[PDB]
């Protein structure tokens, strides 16, 4: 499982205003 | 404007070296035409040095049609002389169960790319399998077309932004650069390429993924 912090997700939404990912191994 | 090799020399000459970053390459074709096999192959090829046709990068795979196969990446990596476990560690995967979740994943992808920067293996490839699958299934009727078209257009704009901002190659499959695949030797045809010459290329699907 590849975790993204709430903070990182907020920055992403901000950058493009103007369940998730896992490695193939299963992390 | 880095280039990722498809694993096939003839397909690479047709694309002018392979798929480009800061661009969206769309491969359209019926079931078994090689689209998903080409996506799995690119997820391995990107991890190679540029002398070997890759970009020393990591890959992201958005699966909408339950087509992602880690054991297929393992086989392609092994038969190309790469370590399969390291290849599997460098491919991030997420399954989209509906159009909304599919768009939401692009924000989570944006976040991982920022983090992947400053590392030796940044993300260089984003794959979206069956880009229109959910849009077609959820939007049936002339009335829903406006929302269907706008939602797809919005998703594509976000893919372009992600590509132009993180210098990544975007690769999408469908049932800018358009490539039509059709049926062991499959054929690829360029659709009015803006800078590349009109033409076709013959390729095979093997234990090494895509190759001549
Ligand atoms: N492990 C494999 N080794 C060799 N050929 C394979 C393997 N897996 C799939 N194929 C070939 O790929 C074809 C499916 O192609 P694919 O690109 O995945 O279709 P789609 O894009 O419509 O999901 C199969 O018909 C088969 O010939
Ligand atoms: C943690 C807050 C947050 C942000 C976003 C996108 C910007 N989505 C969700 N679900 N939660």
């Amino acid at each position: 499982k590849l975790n993204v912090s709430c903070q990182a997700l907020q920055k992403a939404c901000k950058l493009f205003s103007d369940s998730g990912f896992s490695t193939a191994s299963g992390k | 404007i880095g280039r990722i090799s498809t694993g096939s020399k003839s397909l690479d000459k047709l694309l002018g070296g392979g798929i480009e970053t800061q661009a969206i390459t769309e491969v359209f074709g019926e079931f078994g035409s090689g689209k998903t096999q080409l996506a799995h192959t690119l997820a391995v090829m990107v991890q190679l040095p540029p002398e070997e046709g890759g970009l020393n990068g990591s890959a992201m795979y958005i699966d909408t049609e339950n087509t992602f196969r880690p054991e297929r990446l393992r086989e392609i990596a092994q038969n190309r002389g790469l370590d399969p476990d390291e290849v599997l560690d460098n491919v991030a995967y997420a399954r989209a169960f509906n159009s909304n979740h599919q768009m939401q994943l692009l924000y989570q992808a944006s976040a991982m790319m920022v983090e992947s920067l400053n590392t030796d293996r940044p993300y260089k490839l984003l794959i979206v399998d069956s880009l229109t699958s959910h849009f077609r299934s959820e939007y049936i009727g002339r009335g829903a077309l406006a929302e269907r078209q706008q939602k797809l257009a919005r998703f594509l704009r976000m893919l372009h932004r992600l590509a132009n901002e993180f210098d990544i190659a975007v690769f999408v499959t469908n049932q800018t650069l358009r490539v039509y695949l059709r049926k062991g030797k499959r054929i690829a045809r360029l659709i009015d390429a803006p800078h590349l010459p009109e033409g076709e290329a013959v390729f095979s699907i093997t234990e090494k993924g895509i190759e001549d």
